């Protein structure tokens, strides 16, 4: 499983849920923004790894980042 | 329902506005440049018409016009061919003596020592031989003065200006609208019996007239410039019935079917000629007058405005069965829409049909001293082998494109496609298997004969002399076609080529034309070696094609284009799922196809082919003739091919083939070259960039336009077209040094 | 706090001829999944895996072999058609699981009864050098 | 080869084998434990290279050993 | 030749390892802190002045080197 | 002698340049700031920020063996 | 009317059904098989397997090896078969050894073409196996002695 | 007409012409003063 993590630099834009394509990601309530939300990835067992989230992330430097991790089926996109 | 003109007037107005402005085409170029990396996207979407827009009417108004204007290029590339042979050449002394001036339209300016490539190509003149075949195909026409070709150079700029003002005319002031373009059946009807039916009616006629005549008087031995011109010929007809005493006659027979009379000079004699090395022209203008009379026949099958003719729709919709379901019904809607289909089976058709020109024009010679001129058709067939290959290529790279971007079950579904849709597994996985397969019993086969050949053991080799493998299908067709004519064609005199046999061999002064080419164990391991290289070109392509939507490893990929770089190192790494990358990788294979087959047929007509003929009738070839025993491993090809024939390249150096020895190495560098961009990536180059901005910056001397290293895919793309250019150039080099310095 | 639907089998499934890109061992012997979803008429619709297939008029049920294509249907069936779908993933003991959308919502819209994984307060640049962490088990990024 | 050809084209490939052998009749007898997966992408890096300067070494010694002992001068 | 080969062979190999090492340091054991300011500090401080240097030598050598190659050919 | 001198003086000096600017990016460069936390060898950060195929310093390892290989040649 | 249809109706089992893989005359052949024979004891159906397996094998190695023509030597090149024999029986041993363990059941399917449990065939076991092991084998080394056997002039020695 | 003096300035034709330009002088400084290897004034 690989892992995801965000930083306290994010602007809740959502944009990096929205890209994601084995739904890893969330939104979830917080304080320190003007948008009250901020990114959280509770389900990374099912995360392939793809760093699709990364580039769609617009703060300088990103929010959202993937360390590639111990690999399984899931995480390999195996069907057989 | 009714076929008819439909137009708009002035969609478009000519205006200089949008040349100052770059990228008008495109939204996001036109916004301008932050870094470089605009001016690469800039030239890379230009011609990507149904990309600029969305609007089918657009799409093909662009591309008429775009058609229009390379007709225009290629006029201009005829106006300069025709004008150098009449003014920078030795075509004249040439036509004089064939078989000893070597050809030549171009010379050069002394300007750095450079003239010592005006080199003495006989008849009183210094310049660079041609291999082209230019002055073979303008003997074949008649043409014997430079006044004819000064006329048809200036004929053929005035054609080009034409056509240049009609890409204009219809595309800014008088532009058809869809309609017009989506009627097929009209289109067929005239490009069947109009274009190709008219065309090859009209020449056979000037062959009758022209090329019959002036060939008949130069091979009865008169000198060019006392022969009469050609319309005389046409003015006083005594002249032609002179030499066919059919045109005395003159069209009574045509209309009392006595077509009998006319076999003076429409024959059916099968051979060469041989004084000339060449078909009889009496059989090609035969030909040309049944091919017109086929072809203008078929351009009356597709009904247009009169009831009488054939739907297309109700062909493809009659056609079907129990194991194929609906099969044909809705392609007609599909190839009606989608400019990619049209494209992806022209451009397969093309090429197969360039491949089948290269080994006809070999086999049966069609031009007068074409056949012993051996730099000519060496070049001749190589370069159309290459044209070949490459269009059947970007076959597979439009098929893609459909794929991607126009292919819809939602509004045009087709059965057949669906199918193939749903069992590409099963596909792909035979086509590997006998790629495989055929891979290990061809090559391996040469593994194994190195290795007995090197162990002392040529006794267990595969080979005519310990183990046959003899091609006997191969041997019994080109029997058959020996006993032909008089058994199953009675009409022939002599069979189609002289290839097949029947111990006929044609001479042209001193050098051998033609004769019966043989079938050993050599040729049937050459031959499964080439299967080998079609079925896995095929395989690369084919799957890039039926996968280019969706797989089991990305299962939306039709959502990422057709030409993007990878998505992303996970699911274990996923570059080049591509359909892009796809025909990336079928460029290499193809390279690899075409280059062996132009090595076999080279090796091949020197060995046993080509050579020289004695008085006695002894026939010394090029090469010995070790073909046979040295082709069957693969040290013979590196020591009896590569290193014995580049000696010729490699001693250009103080002679007029030294440009050459020149481009040989010139070549090698650039192949070279681009492994750097194909074994590397831009991450490596963006971060050495950063040094040298900052290196700039420190002096006040940086650019405003931030310089970026280049995309993953055009790095991919940069590097396979200098691997091609490299490569090509390379045997390109070699082979004309080659074959112009023995001869 | 939303009560999931539950997975309700004899569902029909879509009009389909088959094809070789479906189930295979390892929904035998490890898992698989199931979508559903609701379908107001019949329509046709692109597999992602192979073809078309038709999905009738009221509930669907289609078992797939990954969760990428039950994702990617349902991106496909909620944006260019307007439907609403569930996924789920079933063991080879005959155990169900709803999967997906979780808590009820969609993920891009922030629901007030979520709590953060995986969140550090902090930027990226202020993770510790490796040099820091060596020797033990732990790395930069989980602090 | 594994120099200008990336991961994603063979592990393609290999999962149509993959189908292809599970359909076949007698073989499908036959499991492996290990699911085939395509190279690694830093590890198809590394199989070129290796092999690349594998070649170079070889050809170099080969020749020089051969030009020198067959003039012995 | 073959001892002279050999020997070369090695040696460049061996240069390349000395040079991966020096990377792997820098990655895995450095410590900013506790170097602060002296010699390897530095030289971490102004590698842009070090890089573009090497790479206006390169350029100039490969430059002059290849053009005086092809005049004389 | 002159101009082969000046051919190995541009190799030593390519493969210096490709292994020193391999050594002192390897803790993080502006593409990819953080890259001391992904470790020597990986392949790549995806294909954002324009892509980052070959960035590791690994890659600068791997691509000055080449150049090595040439330079002894 | 169509002829190819999904395996049993079900339309998302990642196969199909055509003339050639299920067709009247293939199904009977193929079920007639020792391999497909799985109410029948594993050492029965591997001394078919060997038997057929040691006789077709003889050939090749005779009118192909390298003393084919030397026939002091030529029709005893037997030898070979038996050592790959001998080989591939090491490896089916290894291959047994590796996927199975005595304490487990036998992975085969327990469900037939229509729905209906069978018991699972034992060929899949770890002792089964190795029992057509034994059998393959001992049919594939007295195969190839059958084969050396005749070698009296035929058509073609 | 200001659009064509723009456009003649766009970078590819203002380099084809540049260089165009400068090999017309180097061509006839060459075949004016052939086989220079020094400087043989001063
Ligand atoms: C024959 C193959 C070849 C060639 C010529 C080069 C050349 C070069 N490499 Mg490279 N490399 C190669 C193969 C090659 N490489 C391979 C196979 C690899 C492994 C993937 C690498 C990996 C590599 C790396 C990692 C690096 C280089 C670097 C460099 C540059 C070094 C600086 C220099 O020498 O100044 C210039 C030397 C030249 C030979 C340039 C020749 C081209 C001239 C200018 C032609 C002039 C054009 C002329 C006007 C006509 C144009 C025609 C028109 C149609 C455009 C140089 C341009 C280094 C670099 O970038 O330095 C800063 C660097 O970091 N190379
Ligand atoms: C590195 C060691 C090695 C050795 C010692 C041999 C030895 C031999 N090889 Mg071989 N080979 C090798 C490597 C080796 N090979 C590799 C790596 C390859 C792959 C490229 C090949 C590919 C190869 C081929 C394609 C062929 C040989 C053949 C032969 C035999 C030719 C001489 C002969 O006719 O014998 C006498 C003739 C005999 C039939 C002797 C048979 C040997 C006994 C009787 C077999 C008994 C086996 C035994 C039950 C158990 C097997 C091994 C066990 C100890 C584990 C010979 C015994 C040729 C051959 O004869 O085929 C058999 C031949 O066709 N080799
Ligand atoms: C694809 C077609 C083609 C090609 C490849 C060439 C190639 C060549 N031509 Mg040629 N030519 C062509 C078509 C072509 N021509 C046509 C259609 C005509 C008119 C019918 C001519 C008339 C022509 C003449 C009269 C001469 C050449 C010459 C030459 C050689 C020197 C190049 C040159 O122009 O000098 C130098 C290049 C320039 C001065 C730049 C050219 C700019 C002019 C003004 C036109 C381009 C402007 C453009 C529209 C914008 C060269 C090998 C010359 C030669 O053979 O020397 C012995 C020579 O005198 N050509
Ligand atoms: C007898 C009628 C006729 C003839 C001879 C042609 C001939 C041609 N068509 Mg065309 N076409 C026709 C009818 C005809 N078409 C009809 C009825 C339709 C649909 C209504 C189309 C729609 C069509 C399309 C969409 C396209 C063509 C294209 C082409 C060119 C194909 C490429 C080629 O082989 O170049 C061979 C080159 C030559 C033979 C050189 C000689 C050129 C001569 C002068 C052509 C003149 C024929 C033309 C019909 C004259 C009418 C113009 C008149 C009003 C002044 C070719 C010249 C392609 C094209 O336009 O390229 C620009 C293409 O895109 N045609
Ligand atoms: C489209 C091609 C074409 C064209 C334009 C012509 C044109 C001409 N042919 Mg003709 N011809 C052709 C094809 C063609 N031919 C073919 C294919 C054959 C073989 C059947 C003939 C066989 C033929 C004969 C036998 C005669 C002509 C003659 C003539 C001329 C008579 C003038 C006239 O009445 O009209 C004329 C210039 C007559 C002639 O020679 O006038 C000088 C004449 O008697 N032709
Ligand atoms: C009738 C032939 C034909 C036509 C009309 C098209 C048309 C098109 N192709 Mg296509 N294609 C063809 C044949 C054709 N192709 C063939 C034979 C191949 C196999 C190689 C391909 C492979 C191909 C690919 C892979 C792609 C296209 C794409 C496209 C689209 C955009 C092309 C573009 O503007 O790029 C811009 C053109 C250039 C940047 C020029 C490139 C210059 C080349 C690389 C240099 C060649 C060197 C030169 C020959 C000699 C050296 C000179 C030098 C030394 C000075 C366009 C609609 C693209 C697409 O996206 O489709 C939607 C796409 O990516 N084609
Ligand atoms: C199956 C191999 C074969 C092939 C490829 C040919 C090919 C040919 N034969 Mg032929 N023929 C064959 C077998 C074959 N034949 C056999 C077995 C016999 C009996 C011994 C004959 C008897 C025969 C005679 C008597 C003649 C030919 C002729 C011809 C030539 C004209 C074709 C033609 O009439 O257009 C096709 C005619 C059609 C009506 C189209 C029908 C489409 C076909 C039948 C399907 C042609 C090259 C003629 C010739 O000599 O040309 C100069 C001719 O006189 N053949
Ligand atoms: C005394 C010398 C020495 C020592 C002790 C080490 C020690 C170490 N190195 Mg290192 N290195 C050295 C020299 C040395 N190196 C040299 C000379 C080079 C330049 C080539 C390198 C370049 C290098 C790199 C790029 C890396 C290391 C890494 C490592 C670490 C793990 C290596 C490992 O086990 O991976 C496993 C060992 C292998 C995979 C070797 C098997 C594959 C080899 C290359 C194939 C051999 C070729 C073939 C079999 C022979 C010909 C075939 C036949 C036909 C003849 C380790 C602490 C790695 C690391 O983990 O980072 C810390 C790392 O990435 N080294
Ligand atoms: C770095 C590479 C390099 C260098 C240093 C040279 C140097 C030289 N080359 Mg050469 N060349 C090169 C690359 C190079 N070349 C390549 C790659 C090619 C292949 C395309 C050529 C092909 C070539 C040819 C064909 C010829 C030369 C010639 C010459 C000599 C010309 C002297 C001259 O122009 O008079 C003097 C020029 C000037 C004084 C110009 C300055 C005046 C300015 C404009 C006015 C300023 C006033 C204030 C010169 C020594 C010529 C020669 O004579 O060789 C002996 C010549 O024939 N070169
Ligand atoms: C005696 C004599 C002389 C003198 C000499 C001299 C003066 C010397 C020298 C020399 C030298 C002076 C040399 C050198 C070299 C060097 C090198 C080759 C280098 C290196 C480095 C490296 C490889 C690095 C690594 C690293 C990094 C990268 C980072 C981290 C750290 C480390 C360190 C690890 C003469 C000749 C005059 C004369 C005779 C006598
Ligand atoms: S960025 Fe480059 S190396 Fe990384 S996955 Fe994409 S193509 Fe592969």
């Amino acid at each position: 499983s690989h892992s995801v993590k965000i930083y306290d630099t994010c602007i809740g834009c959502t944009q990096c849920v929205r890209a994601c394509p084995t739904d890893v990601l969330e939104m979830i309530p917080w304080g320190g923004c003007k948008a009250k939300q901020i990114a959280s990835a509770p389900r990374t067992e099912d995360c392939v790894g793809c760093k699709r989230c990364e580039s769609a992330c617009p703060t300088d430097f990103l929010s959202v980042r993937v360390y590639l991790w111990h690999e399984t089926t899931r995480s390999m996109g195996l069907a057989y | 329902p009714e076929v008819k003109i439909l137009v708009d007037r002035d969609p478009i107005k000519t205006s200089f506005e949008q040349w100052a402005k770059p990228g008008h085409f495109s939204r996001t170029i036109a916004k301008g440049p932050d870094t470089t990396t605009w001016i690469w996207n800039l030239h890379a979407d230009a011609h990507d018409f149904d990309s600029h827009t969305s609007d089918l009417e657009e799409i093909s108004r662009k591309v008429f016009s775009a058609h229009f204007g390379q007709l225009s290029i290629i006029f201009l590339w005829l106006s300069g061919m025709y004008f150098h042979g009449a003014r920078f050449s030795n075509y004249e002394a040439w036509l004089n003596d064939p078989t000893h001036i070597r050809p030549s339209a171009q010379v050069v300016w002394p300007i750095v020592g450079q003239e010592i490539l005006n080199g003495d190509v006989g008849g009183g003149f210094r310049g660079i031989q041609i291999t082209s075949g230019f002055f073979q195909i303008w003997r074949a026409s008649g043409i014997t003065s430079e006044l004819q070709l000064y006329c048809t150079a200036i004929g053929a700029l005035v054609f080009a200006a034409l056509m240049l003002f009609a890409g204009w005319f219809h595309y800014h002031k008088a532009a058809p609208k869809l309609v017009w373009f989506q009627d097929v059946e009209s289109m067929l009807n005239h490009h069947l019996a109009g274009l190709l039916g008219l065309g090859s009616l009209s020449w056979a006629g000037h062959q009758v007239h022209v090329s019959l005549p002036i060939n008949q008087f130069l091979n009865a031995g008169v000198d060019p410039k006392e022969i009469p011109l050609p319309h005389e010929f046409i003015l006083n007809r005594d002249l032609l019935a002179q030499l066919y005493p059919s045109f005395a006659e003159g069209a009574t027979p045509f209309f009392t079917l006595n077509w009998s009379k006319y076999a003076d000079f429409l024959t059916f004699r099968g051979g060469l000629d041989p004084l000339t090395g060449g078909l009889w022209l009496t059989d090609i203008a035969h030909h040309h007058l049944a091919i017109a009379i086929l072809f203008l026949i078929a351009g009356h099958m597709y009904r247009t405005n009169w009831g009488i003719g054939h739907g297309i729709k109700d062909i493809l919709e009659a056609h079907k069965g129990p194991f194929t379901g609906q099969g044909h019904k809705g392609l007609y809607e599909i190839l009606t829409t989608s400019w990619h289909a049209q494209l992806s089976i022209n451009l397969a058709m093309l090429g197969s049909l360039t491949i089948i020109v290269a080994h006809h024009m070999y086999a049966m010679p069609p031009y007068p001293y074409l056949a012993t001129d051996y730099g000519t058709q060496l070049s001749l067939f190589t370069h159309h082998m290459w044209i070949g290959g490459f269009l059947i290529v970007g076959a597979a790279a439009h098929a893609a494109i459909f794929m991607v971007r126009d292919y819809d079950p939602t509004t045009r579904y087709n059965d057949l496609l669906d199918r193939v849709l749903r069992h590409r597994d099963a596909i792909i996985s035979h086509l590997n298997w006998v790629c495989i397969f055929l891979g290990f019993h061809s090559f391996g086969l040469y593994i194994h004969n190195d290795t007995m050949s090197a162990l002392g053991r040529p006794q267990d080799m595969f080979s005519d002399t310990a183990i046959q493998l003899q091609p006997v299908f191969a041997q019994w067709i080109q029997n058959t076609h020996a006993l032909a004519p008089g058994t199953t064609a009675p009409g022939a005199t002599t069979s189609t080529s002289l290839t097949w046999g029947g111990g006929d061999l044609v001479s042209v002064g001193g050098k051998v034309a033609l004769l019966p080419i043989p079938l050993g164990t050599a040729d049937f391991l050459v031959h499964h070696i080439h299967a080998f290289t079609i079925h896995v070109t095929v395989l690369i392509l084919l799957k890039g094609v039926l996968f280019a939507r969706s797989s089991r490893l990305i299962p939306d990929k039709a959502n990422l284009g057709f030409r993007f770089p990878c998505d992303g190192p996970g699911r274990g790494g996923t570059c080049q799922v591509s359909a892009w990358d796809h025909v990336f990788l079928g460029l290499f294979w193809m390279y690899n196809a075409i280059s062996v087959v132009i090595f076999h047929f080279s090796w091949k007509m020197q060995s046993d082919v080509w050579g020289s003929i004695n008085d006695q009738g002894v026939v010394t070839h090029i090469t010995g003739g070790n073909f046979a025993q040295s082709s069957i491993t693969i040290n013979g090809w590196l020591r009896d091919f590569l290193w014995a024939q580049a000696s010729q390249v490699i001693q250009s150096y103080g002679s007029s083939l030294s440009a050459y020895g020149l481009f040989f190495l010139g070549a090698h560098f650039v192949w070279a070259f681009s492994l750097m961009f194909l074994f590397s990536g831009r991450g490596y180059w963006q971060e050495l960039i950063e040094s040298i901005v900052w290196a700039h910056n420190k002096l006040k001397v940086a650019p405003a336009t931030q310089p970026r290293a280049l995309s993953i895919v055009q790095g991919r793309a940069v590097g396979v077209t200098h691997y091609l250019l490299g490569g090509i150039a390379t045997t390109w080099a070699f082979f004309l040094a080659r074959i112009i310095a023995v001869g | 706090g939303f009560t999931p639907p539950e997975l309700d089998p004899n569902t029909p499934s879509p009009i389909f001829g088959g094809s070789t890109g479906g189930l295979l061992r390892k929904a035998q012997v490890e898992e698989f999944y199931v979508i559903t979803w609701e379908s107001p008429k019949e329509q046709i619709f692109e597999m992602p895996t192979g073809g078309a297939a038709i999905m009738r008029e009221g509930p669907n049920l289609l078992k797939l072999a990954r969760k990428e294509q039950c994702l990617a249907l349902g991106t496909r069936l909620r944006s260019k058609y307007k439907i609403k779908y569930q996924f789920y993933r079933v063991f080879p003991s005959g155990e169900v699981q709803y999967l997906h959308p979780k808590d009820g919502v969609y993920p891009e819209k922030v629901n007030p009864g979520r709590q953060g994984v995986g969140v550090n307060f902090r930027s990226i640049g202020k993770n510790v050098s490796p040099i820091e962490v060596k020797f033990t088990g732990k790395q930069p990024y989980d602090l | 080869m594994f120099l200008i050809s990336w991961r994603g084209y063979w592990q393609e490939l290999i999962e149509t084998l993959a189908w292809a052998h599970e359909r076949t009749p007698l073989a499908n007898l036959i499991r492996w434990r290990d699911k085939p997966v395509a190279l690694s992408i830093v590890q198809a890096r590394l199989v070129g290279l290796v092999h690349f300067s594998v070649g170079y070494i070889f050809t170099y010694a080969a020749f020089l050993i051969a030009s020198t002992s067959g003039k012995f001068g | 030749a073959a001892l002279y080969t050999h020997h070369q062979y090695i040696a460049g190999f061996i240069m390349t390892g000395a040079f991966a090492h020096g990377a792997i340091f820098f990655i895995r054991d450095y410590n900013p802190e506790q170097n602060a300011d002296n010699v390897l500090a530095r030289m971490l401080e102004h590698k842009e002045a070090i890089i573009s240097h090497l790479s206006w030598a390169s350029l100039f050598l490969g430059f002059h080197t290849l053009g005086l190659y092809v005049h004389n050919d | 002698d002159f101009l082969v001198h000046h051919a190995i003086a541009l190799g030593l000096h390519t493969t210096t340049l490709i292994l020193v600017k391999g050594a002192l990016d390897a803790r993080g460069s502006k593409l990819m700031p953080d890259k001391k936390d992904f470790g020597y060898s990986f392949p790549c950060d995806g294909p954002g920020r324009g892509g980052t195929c070959d960035i590791s310093a690994w890659d600068a390892f791997y691509l000055a063996v080449f150049w090595m290989l040439n330079t002894i040649g | 009317y169509q002829v190819v249809q999904p395996i049993n109706g079900d339309p998302f089992i990642g196969s199909l059904e055509t003339p050639v893989t299920s067709s009247p005359l293939v199904a009977w052949y193929l079920s007639n098989l020792p391999g497909y024979r799985t109410a029948v004891n594993p050492l029965l159906r591997g001394i078919e397997v060997g038997l057929a397996h040691g006789f077709l094998l003889v050939g090749p190695f005779v009118k192909a090896g390298p003393l084919r023509n030397t026939e002091i030597a030529g029709q005893a090149g037997s030898l070979a078969a038996g050592g790959l024999v001998v080989i591939l029986s090491i490896c089916l041993t290894i291959y047994g050894i590796s996927s199975f363990n005595e304490g487990d059941p036998s992975t085969a399917p327990s469900l037939t073409l229509t729905g209906r449990k069978k018991q699972p065939d034992q060929l899949q076991t770890a002792d089964g196996w190795a029992k057509f092991t034994g059998g393959f084998f001992f049919g594939g080394i007295s195969g190839v002695i059958w084969a050396f056997f005749l070698l009296y002039v035929l058509d073609l020695p | 007409m200001r659009d064509l003096k723009t456009y003649l300035s766009v970078a590819p034709v203002a380099s084809t012409l540049w260089f165009a330009a400068l090999a017309g002088l180097l061509i006839e400084i060459n075949r004016f003063f052939p086989d220079a290897l020094t400087f043989p004034f001063f």
